[PDB]
C-alpha cells in the first residue's frame, strides 16, 4: 500500500517551469547568455534535473561525404567511356563512339518509327515516330539473348561540346518532365530544345555499291550538363582539354569519406575552467558569486571517468548525444589468415555454350 | 508495430473536469505524444515526441525524472519495456518550391546505372551507357536546397498512463486510488 | 577490405604525388588527403601472414579519427545526412559544485557562455582545417528548462527549515580530483626531467601520467586560437589516450638524496622500469615486452591482485577505461639480416 | 634463419603510481599522505622520464592526484555561501 | 569467468564453431543476376560511315548524300546490348 | 541483398500483374504472392544515402512475419524439413 | 508439475519452402537451356 | 531472461532482424577493381 | 537442405582440433608465425 497523504499537493503549481532569457550578448567567437532563475515560495528543485536548450542553423561544409564509394554507375566499370563524339585534325573531322541497343521498325526522314496508330477508320496506317526530348532512352534494349540483329537500330550520344567523362560517377540533373536529359537554350525564350539527329549505314557493304545507302542506324544527339560531384580521376592521360581520341581511356575512383558532427557528449560547447569568461550563479540580493573557477581543474575528463564509473557505457542515448567513440578491434591489429579457396570458380557464358558450329 | 500512430489523447471525468488535473503540463488539458511543425522547442530527443509524453513514460516505467535523466539499469529494464525499443530517425529530402529546377519524375523515367541492370524487373540487362538522372545529390560543392524530416519508431511495447498524483509508481494500491474525493462517489468516463 | 581500411591511412610522407591533376599545397585540406596516392603493395593479401602484428608505421596514427568509428557514425547519422541541418540539442550541466546542489527557495542570477568556433564544436572522422573548408552555424534561439517534485507544503517548509542550520550543509568533490601539468617534449627528444620547488605534501594521493600530440591539444584559458588547425579527437578533453607503449621509465628523487621507493621493493631499486629492450636477466612478463615490477604495481594500483597470485579480476570491477581490458601483448618473426 | 620481435598495446587508460606503504588501495586517504615527515615540513620534488623518439612535437602530461572539495551552506532566504579546497597545493587567497 | 583470454598462463578456452558442429543450411538468396561486363563497355562492334539527306523533292529518301565532308568514314558503332558473361555469386561462396 | 529482404515484401499496392502466366485472383493464396512482379528501382542501392531511416511505405507492415524471424526458424527447423510430419508435443497449463 | 502430452500427424501442405533460392542445378546462368529439339516449318 | 532458447515448451521468442527494419546504408567499398582473367592465362595469341 | 541437422558421419569426429578452434588459433598466434622461436613462459602450481 502507498502513502496516501503529505506527499503530494492540490494548489495548483507547474510540474516543468520554462525561463526564456533576459540578456543575450554577441560576439565574433563567444556568445554569453543570462537568465533570472525563480525558486518560488515552498518548493525545492534540485539542479540535476536542469538544462539548456538551443537550436539553430548548421552548414556541415563542402567536405561531407558519409557514404563510402559512388551512387552513379555503381556496377559500370572503372573505366568505360560514355557514348560520345569528339573532333580530330586529319581540316577536321568528327569521329563517333556510340551504341545503339533499341529496335525499332523502319527508319524514314523524320526518324527511327516505333509504334502505330489503332486500327481504325480515319485511323489506320498512321506512323508514330520517337520524340526527340525523351523517347529513345538508355534504359530498353532487347528482351532475351536470341537477338535477331534488327535493321533498325537507335540512340544517343553527346556531342562534342560537352566534355568527356568516365561513365562511372557522372550524373546530370533532368531538365523535361518525362526525365529526358537536355540542355533547354535561350532562343526566342528558353521553350526551346536543341536535339539533332544523325544517320549511319554499313561502310564496307555499302561502300562499292550505292543502293541508295539506305540507313540503318540513328543517333539522336543532345548535350547534358554532366558533372562528377564525388568522383575523382586516378589516371589522365595528358594534361589538357578538348577531349582527344586518348581522353577516350581516362578511369575514375571514389571520394574518401568524411563524417562531419558534433562532438561526443557535447564537449567545448560550454566555456569550463577558464578566467576569461566564467559562468556566474549567485543570489540576486547581493551578486556574491558561488562559482570559483581555477585554470587547472579540467572537468570535462573527470565527467567522463564519472560517467564510466556509475555505469554502463556501450548503450547509445540520443537526448544527450551520448555515444562512446570506439575502433574496429580488427583495424588496429590484423589477423592475417589468408582465405579460403580451395574449389575454383567459374563465370560460364549466358547461352550456356560459347563458341559453336554449324552441323 | 503499430504504437507511432497516435497524435493526441484526452480523458474527462463527468463531462467537466480533465484527469491531469489542475495545471500540471506544458500541455494542461491533455496529453499529446507527437506533433507537426512547432516553434516552441517542445522536442526532444532530435525526434518530434514532446516531453510531457518522454517524462510521464520514464516516470511510469523507471521512477526517473525528478532527478535528471540517465540510463536506467539493464535489470529494471526488461525486453518488453519502453526505452530498449525508442528509435530516433531524420533525413533530409529536396524542396521544391525554393529549388528551381525541380522536375518530378515517375519511376518509368528514371535511368540509372543504366546499360547493366534490367528494367522494371529482375530480368537480363538492357540498354546503352549515359549519364544518370534519378537520386538529387545532397552533398559537395553544387548540392540543392533541402528540407528535413523526423520521426521516432517504437515496437514490442505498450503506452502507459498511470493513475497517480504525481506519476511515480510508489505501490501496488495507488494513493489516488483511495481517496474518497476520488473513491466514494460515482463518476462517468469519457475519452477521445 | 585490408587496402581500404588501412592502406587510406598511411602516415604522409609515404605517398607521392598523383600526375597531370591538381593538388592543394595546404597538407591540411580534404583536397591535398585526398589527391594523393599510395601504393597498394605495402599493405597486400601477403602481409606478416600467420601473425597477430600490428603495422609498425600505424602504430602512432591516432585511431579513433576512422570511418569505422561506431560512435561517430551514429551521431552523424543521427543529426542528418544533408548539408543545411537545423538542429535542437540539449545540453547539460558539468561543473562538479551545482551538478548535484539541492536549491532553496529564493531569486537567483545564472549567467553562462557559449562557443562559436567551428572546430572545437565539431568533429571529422578526417581531420581538417574546417575554418578553410567552410562548415558554418548559426545559433538562433535559447531557453532553460527545470522541473519541480510537486511535494505536499508542509514537507517542503519542513525541510527547508532543517537544510538551513549551520551543520547541515552540504558538500561535494570533483570525481577526478587532479592538478594538471601539462610539459613540451622537443622533436626526436628522449629525456624529460621535471622539478618541483619545496613545499608541502600533505593528503597526497599519487600521481596519473600519459602522452599527447602537441598538434591536437588546444591552448588553455585562451577564448579564441588562430593558430590551431585541427578537427579529429582530442584525447586531453573526451579521454581516448594512444601512446601510453612509448615509454621507457620513470626515475623519482626527494630532497635530491634519497629515491621515493628507498628500501628494496622492486626489482630495480632506483627506478621503475615499465619496458625493456633485448636484455637476457629473465625479467618481462606475459610473454611481452614489460617487465615484472610494472606488472606487479599496475595489477596492485587498479585491482589489489599480486599478494595472493594473479587471476582474472571480476567484470564489475573492470570498466571500459581500466588497464586489463585493453591491454594486448603480440609478438612476430622476420628474415635476420 | 629468423629473429624475434615483441611489443604490446595498451590505449584508453592513464598510468598510474599510487602514493601508498605498499601500493594497495586501503583507503581515500592514504597512510603515507598522513605521515609526519611528509606533513610537518616541506621537501623539493625531481623526477625524470625517459620514453622513445618521436619525429613530431609532443606533450608529456601528468596528473598530481589530490583532494579538492567544496562545501555549501545557505542560512537566508536568497543567499549562497560557498568554500572551496584543494589540499596539497593552493586554496584561495590569504589576508 | 571462461570466455576472456589472460595471456600469463595461456588460460584460453578452446571451443568449435556452433555453426559448424551444425550445419543450419538455408539456401543463399539469388534473385538478382550478378553479371561480369567488358573492360571497355562495348564488346562486339561494326564499321560505319555517315549519310545524310537531300533536298527531298518528293519520294527521295531513296537519294542520299553521303556526309564524308564532315564526319570520318570509319566511325565504330555497337548494336544491340552489351557483351556479359554471368555468375552466381552466394552460391559459390556457400559453396567453398 | 536490399533488393531481396526489402523488396519482396513492399506493400501489394506498388507491384503489377505479369505477362503470359496464370495467375489466382484470391489475394490471399500463396500464389497471388509469388508470382507478382515489383521492379527493384524502388530500393536499388542509391536509396537514403548515408541516412539512418526506415522506409516510408515499409512501415505499417507487419515486420514479424518475414524470413530472418531467427525464433520463427528455429521453430520451424525443429519439427523437420519434410512435409508431411509425425510430431510428440508437450504443452504446459496457463491460467493463474 | 502437470503437462499435457499430445501426438500424431501434421501435413504442412504444398506451399512450404524451408530454403530460400534453389536446389537444382544453381549455379546455372538463368537463361541456358537443356540440350534440346524442336520442329519447325519449312 | 528470454533471448536463450527452450525446446521441450517450445519457448523460443520472435524478433526481427535489427538492419531490415531500419536501412544504415553506408554504401560499400570499392575502391580496387575486380578482373575475371582467362583460363589459359593468355587470351588471345598470334603465331611467330 | 531447410534442416538444421549435423552430418552423420562428423558426430564421432573429435570437433575440438579444427583449424577455426579459438583457443588454439589465438595460442599459434601468440607464440609467433615462424618456425623457430624462442620461449619465455611462466608455469604455475596445479597441486590441491
Ligand atoms: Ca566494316
Amino acid at each position: 500500500v502507498a502513502p496516501t497523504h503529505d506527499v503530494t499537493t492540490d494548489r495548483s503549481q507547474r510540474l516543468t517551469l520554462r525561463f526564456i532569457p533576459v540578456d543575450r550578448e554577441d560576439t565574433a567567437y563567444s556568445y554569453k547568455a543570462r537568465f533570472t532563475l525563480a525558486v518560488g515560495d515552498n518548493r525545492v528543485l534540485d539542479m540535476a534535473s536542469t538544462y539548456f536548450d538551443i537550436r539553430g542553423v548548421l552548414d556541415r561544409g563542402p567536405t561531407f561525404k558519409p557514404y563510402s564509394g559512388t551512387a552513379y554507375n555503381a556496377l559500370a566499370p572503372k573505366g568505360a567511356p560514355n557514348s560520345c563524339e569528339w573532333e580530330q585534325n586529319e581540316a577536321k573531322k568528327t569521329h563517333v563512339y556510340a551504341q545503339a541497343p533499341l529496335s525499332g521498325i523502319k527508319i524514314t526522314k523524320e526518324g527511327l518509327q516505333i509504334g502505330t496508330a489503332d486500327a481504325t477508320v480515319a485511323g489506320a496506317g498512321k506512323e508514330i515516330f520517337a520524340d526527340k526530348t525523351f523517347q529513345p532512352e538508355p534504359q530498353v534494349g532487347e528482351s532475351q539473348w536470341n537477338e535477331a540483329d534488327a535493321t533498325a537500330a537507335g540512340g544517343r550520344v553527346l556531342k562534342k561540346t560537352t566534355p568527356m567523362k568516365p561513365c562511372y560517377g557522372s550524373y546530370a540533373r533532368p531538365t523535361n518532365s518525362n526525365g529526358g536529359q537536355g540542355v533547354m537554350v535561350e532562343q526566342n525564350g528558353k521553350l526551346e530544345s536543341q536535339v539533332e539527329m544523325q544517320f549511319f549505314s554499313t561502310s564496307t557493304n555499302a561502300t562499292n555499291e550505292v543502293n541508295n545507302i539506305q540507313p540503318t542506324v540513328v543517333l539522336y544527339s543532345e548535350d547534358v550538363n554532366m558533372e562528377t560531384p564525388d568522383t575523382h580521376l586516378s589516371y589522365k592521360p595528358k594534361m589538357g582539354d578538348k577531349n582527344a581520341k586518348v581522353m577516350l581511356g581516362q578511369q575514375a575512383m571514389p571520394n574518401r569519406p568524411n563524417y562531419i558532427a558534433f562532438r561526443d557528449n557535447f564537449i567545448g560547447l560550454m566555456y569550463y575552467n577558464s578566467t576569461g569568461n566564467m559562468g556566474v550563479l549567485a543570489g540576486q540580493a547581493s551578486q556574491l558569486n558561488a562559482v570559483v573557477d581555477l585554470q587547472d581543474r579540467n572537468t570535462e575528463l573527470s565527467y567522463q571517468l564519472l560517467l564510466d564509473s556509475i555505469g554502463d557505457r556501450t548503450r547509445y542515448f540520443s537526448m544527450w548525444n551520448q555515444a562512446v567513440d570506439s575502433y574496429d578491434p580488427d583495424v588496429r591489429i590484423i589477423e592475417n589468415h589468408g582465405t579460403e579457396d580451395e574449389l575454383p570458380n567459374y563465370c560460364f557464358p549466358l547461352g550456356g555454350i560459347g563458341i559453336t558450329d554449324t552441323f | 508495430y503499430l504504437n507511432h500512430t497516435f497524435k493526441k489523447v484526452a480523458i474527462t471525468f463527468d463531462s467537466s473536469v480533465s484527469w491531469p488535473g489542475n495545471d500540471r503540463l506544458l500541455t494542461p488539458n491533455e496529453f499529446e505524444i507527437k506533433r507537426s511543425v512547432d516553434g516552441e522547442g517542445y522536442n526532444v530527443a532530435q525526434c518530434n515526441m514532446t516531453k510531457d509524453w518522454f517524462l510521464v513514460q520514464m516516470l511510469a516505467n523507471y521512477n526517473i525524472g525528478y532527478q535528471g535523466f540517465y540510463i536506467p539499469e539493464s535489470y529494471k529494464d526488461r525486453m518488453y519495456s519502453f526505452f530498449r525499443n525508442f528509435q530516433p530517425m531524420s533525413r533530409q529530402v529536396v524542396d521544391d518550391t525554393k529549388y528551381k529546377d525541380y522536375q518530378q519524375v515517375g519511376i518509368i523515367h528514371q535511368h540509372n546505372n543504366s546499360g547493366f541492370v534490367g528494367y522494371l524487373a529482375p530480368t537480363m540487362r538492357e540498354g546503352q551507357a549515359y549519364p544518370a538522372n534519378v537520386p538529387y545529390p545532397l552533398i559537395g560543392k553544387t548540392a540543392v536546397d533541402s528540407i528535413t524530416q523526423k520521426k521516432f519508431l517504437c515496437d514490442r511495447t505498450l503506452w502507459r498512463i498511470p493513475f497517480s498524483s504525481n506519476f511515480m509508481s510508489m505501490g501496488a494500491l495507488t494513493d489516488l486510488g483511495q481517496n474518497l474525493l476520488y473513491a466514494n462517489s460515482a463518476h462517468a468516463l469519457d475519452m477521445t | 577490405f585490408l587496402y581500404s581500411n588501412i592502406a587510406l591511412y598511411l602516415p604522409d610522407k609515404l605517398k607521392y604525388n598523383p600526375t597531370n591533376v591538381e593538388i592543394s599545397d595546404n597538407p591540411n585540406t580534404y583536397d591535398y588527403m585526398n589527391k594523393r596516392v599510395v601504393a597498394p603493395g605495402l599493405v597486400d593479401c601477403y602481409i606478416n601472414l600467420g601473425a597477430r602484428w600490428s603495422l609498425e608505421y600505424m602504430d602512432n596514427v591516432n585511431p579513433f579519427n576512422h570511418h569505422r568509428n561506431a560512435g561517430l557514425r551514429y551521431r552523424s547519422m543521427l543529426l542528418g545526412n544533408g548539408r543545411y541541418v537545423p538542429f535542437h540539442i540539449q545540453v547539460p550541466q558539468k561543473f562538479f559544485a551545482i551538478k548535484n546542489l539541492l536549491l532553496l527557495p529564493g531569486s537567483y542570477t545564472y549567467e553562462w557562455n557559449f562557443r562559436k568556433d567551428v572546430n572545437m564544436v565539431l568533429q571529422s572522422s578526417l581531420g581538417n582545417d574546417l575554418r578553410v573548408d567552410g562548415a558554418s552555424i548559426k545559433f538562433d534561439s535559447i531557453c532553460l528548462y527545470a522541473t519541480f517534485f510537486p511535494m505536499a507544503h508542509n514537507t517542503a517548509s519542513t525541510l527547508e527549515a532543517m537544510l538551513r542550520n549551520d551543520t547541515n550543509d552540504q558538500s561535494f568533490n570533483d570525481y577526478l580530483s587532479a592538478a594538471n601539468m601539462l610539459y613540451p617534449i622537443p622533436a626526436n627528444a628522449t629525456n624529460v626531467p621535471i622539478s618541483i620547488p619545496s613545499r608541502n605534501w600533505a593528503a597526497f594521493r599519487g600521481w596519473a601520467f600519459t602522452r599527447l600530440k602537441t598538434k591536437e591539444t588546444p591552448s588553455l584559458g585562451s577564448g579564441y586560437d588562430p593558430y590551431y588547425t585541427y578537427s579529429g579527437s582530442i584525447p586531453y578533453l573526451d579521454g581516448t589516450f594512444y601512446l601510453n607503449h612509448t615509454f621507457k621509465k620513470v626515475a623519482i628523487t626527494f630532497d635530491s638524496s634519497v629515491s621515493w621507493p628507498g628500501n628494496d621493493r622492486l626489482l630495480t631499486p632506483n627506478e621503475f622500469e615499465i619496458k625493456r629492450s633485448v636484455d637476457g636477466e629473465g625479467y618481462n612478463v606475459a610473454q611481452c615486452n614489460m617487465t615484472k615490477d610494472w606488472f606487479l604495481v599496475q595489477m596492485l594500483a587498479n585491482y589489489n591482485i599480486g599478494y595472493q597470485g594473479f587471476y582474472i579480476p571480476e567484470s564489475y570491477k573492470d570498466r571500459m577505461y581500466s588497464f586489463f581490458r585493453n591491454f594486448q601483448p603480440m609478438s612476430r618473426q622476420v628474415v635476420d639480416d | 634463419d629468423s629473429i624475434t620481435q615483441k611489443k604490446f598495446l595498451c590505449d584508453r587508460t592513464l598510468w598510474r603510481i599510487p602514493f601508498s606503504s605498499n601500493f594497495m588501495s586501503m583507503g581515500a586517504l592514504t597512510d603515507l599522505g598522513q605521515n609526519l615527515l611528509y606533513a610537518n615540513s616541506a621537501h623539493a620534488l625531481d623526477m625524470t622520464f625517459e620514453v622513445d623518439p618521436m619525429d613530431e612535437p609532443t606533450l608529456l602530461y601528468v596528473l598530481f592526484e589530490v583532494f579538492d572539495v567544496v562545501r555549501v551552506h545557505q542560512p537566508h532566504r536568497g543567499v549562497i555561501e560557498t568554500v572551496y579546497l584543494r589540499t596539497p597545493f593552493s586554496a584561495g587567497n590569504a589576508t | 569467468d571462461r570466455t576472456r583470454y589472460f595471456s600469463m598462463w595461456n588460460q584460453a578456452v578452446d571451443s568449435y564453431d556452433p555453426d559448424v558442429r551444425i550445419i543450419e543450411n538455408h539456401g543463399t538468396e539469388d534473385e538478382l543476376p550478378n553479371y561480369c561486363f567488358p573492360l571497355g563497355g562495348i564488346g562486339i562492334t561494326d564499321t560505319f560511315q555517315a549519310v545524310k539527306t537531300t533536298a527531298a523533292n518528293g519520294d527521295q529518301g531513296n537519294t542520299t548524300w553521303q556526309k564524308d565532308s564532315t564526319f570520318a568514314e570509319r566511325n565504330e558503332i555497337g548494336v544491340g546490348n552489351n557483351f556479359a558473361m554471368e555468375i552466381n555469386l552466394n552460391a559459390n561462396l556457400w559453396r567453398n
